[PDB]
């Protein structure tokens, strides 16, 4: 699966839970930052690898970072 | 094991293959206060039902724009299930009982790195080692 | 004026549709009754009907447009032509068998494929039936067209 | 007098050479043993 | 004219010796 | 610089030896892949290959060196002695099959033999096919030896 991990620049903003269509953020407790959570990625099996997480992330680059890993029949978004 | 109506529409040919039955299958449930018309992910048009609906779809990406489309007809109760070839049904949206936009406690931090990413060391410091760059 | 198209299986969850084209019950005769889904063959039974109207219409192409379709011996350039894809088509079918293949699927028109084509063993002997009805099938349409002759002693 | 193994050689080369080659290739993806 | 047939068939027969060690620096390399 | 011989399977007891000629992965790769030993074939199917190439060579000695090798009646007679002498073979597999023959033994080189070769009728199974195969295998030969003259005019 692809790799999703999570920086320490986060502001809690929910943006990329929001903006994932297939389920891999969540927003857990946390005591770094004003909102008093970060972004987390549990299910990266069933990240397709599309990116909106990153396009919606407000941070001058990037509390959040999709790596492009190995495909599966989840990542690559295939319906057969 | 799972109860709901099927939607009343007249079949697409954007259904599910053969990738439902032999390698997993996904389900999502709601109830709705009324019946009234929704636009199916794969294409088309369709009527739910007054009570508990059940929609078996190909991917996961299809119930999760689904439940978003369904929170704009007010109905914030759905759920995804996983469903394998043996039977297997798993509850995986939303998993904790909460949606994942609000903090609920019992949740751990995944895949957290305590830096900035310009503090990733180098690809030459972790060649051959088996590690990423972006590890731990 | 009632409804001739609908989902299959009673289902409209499926990427399915009911049509005439897909589920008449002529069309439903005509394909169920081919010897790729007639019940109750052999897989070499399926692959030698299969193989002899095969090898019988891939005479014609090669036959009569090949590059020798006008010397004396165009039809059996095209017998040969023939037998060399019916060769080339056992091949494939034995590459195929040989590759552990996937299941052949069910659908509208026909509900249950045979178990003929569900092994690797059914697909060998369905390849090597092909064969021998391939070259038969090419040998009789050579035989039927080098001797038109013989319906002038119909007449 | 060796010019007759143009016509051994060049149908060799481009009918047997890409069969076995391409069957053992074919088999050879789509095995699973290595 | 050219070069006799024993000649070619002797170049075939020492092309044998490459090819057989080809096969075998080939099946090293993906050891 | 290291051993090239071995013992089968590690223990020295058998009456075997683990040598290039027995158990090089090119020969273990060819002699596994045989019609005999070919993994997934019926023993119809075993048996249809191996008549098949047996036919086809065995075309040979009669035609270019039997009595009639210099008539014009030369390949048919060929031909007609290959298919006599697939027919004797057809017997004696029979007679080895009704004989309630015994099993066939693995080696060095084929770890597991099929099943084929360890009942009665695998054995019947084969030598029907063995037959059909032969007199195909002898007929083709017959055919490209006897027209091979026109083969060669199509070029
Ligand atoms: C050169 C192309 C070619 C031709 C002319 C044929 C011709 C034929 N094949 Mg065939 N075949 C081909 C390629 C070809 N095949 C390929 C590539 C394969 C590999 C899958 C096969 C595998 C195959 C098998 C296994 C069988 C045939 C059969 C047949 C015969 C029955 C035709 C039939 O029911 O088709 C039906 C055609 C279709 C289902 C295609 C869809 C047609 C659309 C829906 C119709 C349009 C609708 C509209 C209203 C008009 C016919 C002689 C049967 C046979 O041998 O009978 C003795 C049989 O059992 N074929
Ligand atoms: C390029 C296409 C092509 C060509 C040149 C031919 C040529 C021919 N076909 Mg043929 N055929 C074709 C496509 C073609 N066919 C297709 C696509 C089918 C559908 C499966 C058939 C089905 C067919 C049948 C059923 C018969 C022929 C027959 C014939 C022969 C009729 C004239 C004759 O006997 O001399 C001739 C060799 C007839 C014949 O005598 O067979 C040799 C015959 O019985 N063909
Ligand atoms: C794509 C179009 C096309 C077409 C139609 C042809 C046609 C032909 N070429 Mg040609 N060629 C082409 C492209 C094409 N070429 C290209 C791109 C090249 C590459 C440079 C060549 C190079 C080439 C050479 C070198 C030669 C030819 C030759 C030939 C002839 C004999 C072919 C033969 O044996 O039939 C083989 C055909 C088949 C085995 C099957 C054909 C499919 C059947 C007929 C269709 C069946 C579908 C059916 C209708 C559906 C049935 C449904 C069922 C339910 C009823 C023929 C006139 C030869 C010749 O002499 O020319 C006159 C020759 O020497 N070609
Ligand atoms: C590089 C190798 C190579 C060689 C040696 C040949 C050789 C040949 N091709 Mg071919 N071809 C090739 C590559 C090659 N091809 C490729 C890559 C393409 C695609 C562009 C083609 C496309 C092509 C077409 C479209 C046609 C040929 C034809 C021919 C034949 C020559 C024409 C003739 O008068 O013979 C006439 C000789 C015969 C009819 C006897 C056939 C030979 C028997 C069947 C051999 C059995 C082999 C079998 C697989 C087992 C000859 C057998 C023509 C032909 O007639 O072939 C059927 C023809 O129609 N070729
Ligand atoms: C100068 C040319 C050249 C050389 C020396 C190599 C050398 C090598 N390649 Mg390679 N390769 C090349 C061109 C070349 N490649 C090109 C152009 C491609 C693109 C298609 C590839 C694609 C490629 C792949 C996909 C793989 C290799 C692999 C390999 C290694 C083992 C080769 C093997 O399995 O032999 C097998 C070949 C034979 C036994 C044929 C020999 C037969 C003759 C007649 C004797 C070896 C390091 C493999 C590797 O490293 O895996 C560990 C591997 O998987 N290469
Ligand atoms: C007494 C020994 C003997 C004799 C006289 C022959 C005679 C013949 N063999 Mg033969 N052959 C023999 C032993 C023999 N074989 C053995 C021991 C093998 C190993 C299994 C073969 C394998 C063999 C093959 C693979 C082929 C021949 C072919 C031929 C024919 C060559 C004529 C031609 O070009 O057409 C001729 C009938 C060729 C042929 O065209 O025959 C139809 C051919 O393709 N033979
Ligand atoms: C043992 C030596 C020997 C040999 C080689 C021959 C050879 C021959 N005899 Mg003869 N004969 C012999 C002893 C021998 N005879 C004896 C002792 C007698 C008793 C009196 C006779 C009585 C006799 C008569 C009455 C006649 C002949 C005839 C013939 C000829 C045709 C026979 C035929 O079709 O063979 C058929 C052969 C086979 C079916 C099989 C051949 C064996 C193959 C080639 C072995 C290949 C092994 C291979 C290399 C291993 C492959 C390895 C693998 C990995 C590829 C042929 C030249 C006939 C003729 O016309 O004379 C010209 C004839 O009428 N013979
Ligand atoms: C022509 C190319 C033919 C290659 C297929 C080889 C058939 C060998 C058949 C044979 O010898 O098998 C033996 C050899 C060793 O593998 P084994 O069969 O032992 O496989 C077990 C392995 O999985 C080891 O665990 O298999 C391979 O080499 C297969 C990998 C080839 C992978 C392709 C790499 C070569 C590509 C580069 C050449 C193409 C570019 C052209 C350069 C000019
Ligand atoms: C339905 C229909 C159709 C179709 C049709 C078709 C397509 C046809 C085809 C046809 C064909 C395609 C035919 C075939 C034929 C075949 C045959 C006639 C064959 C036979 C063969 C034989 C008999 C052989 C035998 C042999 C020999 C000789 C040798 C040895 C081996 C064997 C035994 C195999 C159409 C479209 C029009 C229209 C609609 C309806
Ligand atoms: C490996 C090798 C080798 C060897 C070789 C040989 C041993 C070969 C053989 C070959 C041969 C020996 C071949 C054969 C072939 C065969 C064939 C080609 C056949 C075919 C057949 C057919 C096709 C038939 C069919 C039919 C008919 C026609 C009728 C009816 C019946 C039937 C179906 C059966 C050497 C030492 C050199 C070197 C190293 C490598
Ligand atoms: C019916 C049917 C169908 C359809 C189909 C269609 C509609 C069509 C197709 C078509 C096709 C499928 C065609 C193909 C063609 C092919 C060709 C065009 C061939 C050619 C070849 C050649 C030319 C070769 C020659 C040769 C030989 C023989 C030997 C050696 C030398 C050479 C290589 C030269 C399906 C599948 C759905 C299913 C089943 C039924
Ligand atoms: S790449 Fe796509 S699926 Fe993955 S976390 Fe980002 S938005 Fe979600
Ligand atoms: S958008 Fe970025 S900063 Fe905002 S919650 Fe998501 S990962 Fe954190």
């Amino acid at each position: 699966s692809h790799t999703v991990k999570i920086y320490d620049t986060c502001i809690g903003c929910t943006q990329c839970v929001r903006a994932c269509p297939t389920d891999v953020l969540e927003m857990v407790p946390w005591d770094g930052c004003k909102a008093a959570q970060v972004a987390s990625s549990p299910r990266t099996e069933d990240c397709v690898g599309c990116k909106r997480c990153e396009t919606a992330c407000p941070t001058d680059f990037l509390s959040i970072r999709v790596y492009l890993g190995a495909e599966t029949t989840r990542s690559m978004g295939l319906a057969y | 094991t799972l109860s709901g109506k099927t939607p009343l529409f007249a079949g697409s040919t954007g259904g599910l293959l053969t990738k439902a039955v032999e390698e997993e299958k996904y389900a999502i449930t709601w109830t709705s206060p009324k019946a009234q018309v929704f636009e199916l992910p794969t294409g088309g048009a369709a009527t739910m039902h007054e009570g508990e609906n059940l929609l078996y779809i190909a991917r996961k990406e299809y119930g999760i724009a689904l439940g978003g489309q369904l929170r704009k007809f007010k109905i914030t109760n759905y759920k995804i299930y996983r469903i394998l070839p043996s039977g297997e049904t798993t509850f995986i949206h939303p998993a904790d009982g909460v949606f994942p936009e609000k903090v609920n406690a019992g949740r751990e931090k995944v895949r957290f790195n305590a830096r900035s990413i310009g503090e990733n060391p180098n690809p030459s410091q972790v060649k051959f080692s088996g590690k990423a760059t972006y590890d731990a | 004026n009632r409804e001739v198209v609908f989902p299959a299986g009673r289902d409209p969850q499926w990427g399915n549709l009911e049509t005439p084209v897909n589920a008449s019950p002529l069309v439903k005769w005509f394909i169920n009754n081919l010897p790729a889904y007639r019940p109750g063959l052999t897989p070499f039974r399926r692959g030698l009907e299969v193989g002899m109207a095969h090898g019988y219409f891939l005479f014609g192409p090669f036959a009569k447009l090949g590059p020798l379709r006008d010397a004396a011996n165009a039809n059996l350039a095209g017998l040969l032509g023939a037998i060399g894809l019916v060769v080339l088509f056992t091949l494939a079918l034995s590459l195929y068998a040989n590759s552990n293949p996937p299941t052949a699927l069910a659908s509208v028109t026909v509900p249950n494929p045979p178990d003929a084509f569900q092994s690797k063993e059914g697909w060998n002997n369905f390849a090597s039936a092909f064969l021998i009805g391939g070259i038969g099938g090419a040998v009789v349409a050579y035989f039927l067209t080098s001797n038109l002759a013989l319906i002038q002693g119909l007449v | 007098d060796a010019s007759f193994l143009s016509s051994i050689f060049v149908p060799v080369i481009g009918w047997v050479v890409p069969i076995a080659t391409f069957s053992f290739l074919f088999l050879y993806i789509e095995r699973e043993d290595v | 004219s050219s070069i006799s047939d024993t000649q070619v068939y002797i170049a075939l027969v020492v092309a044998l010796i490459p090819g057989l060690l080809a096969w075998r620096l080939a099946t090293e390399l993906y050891k």
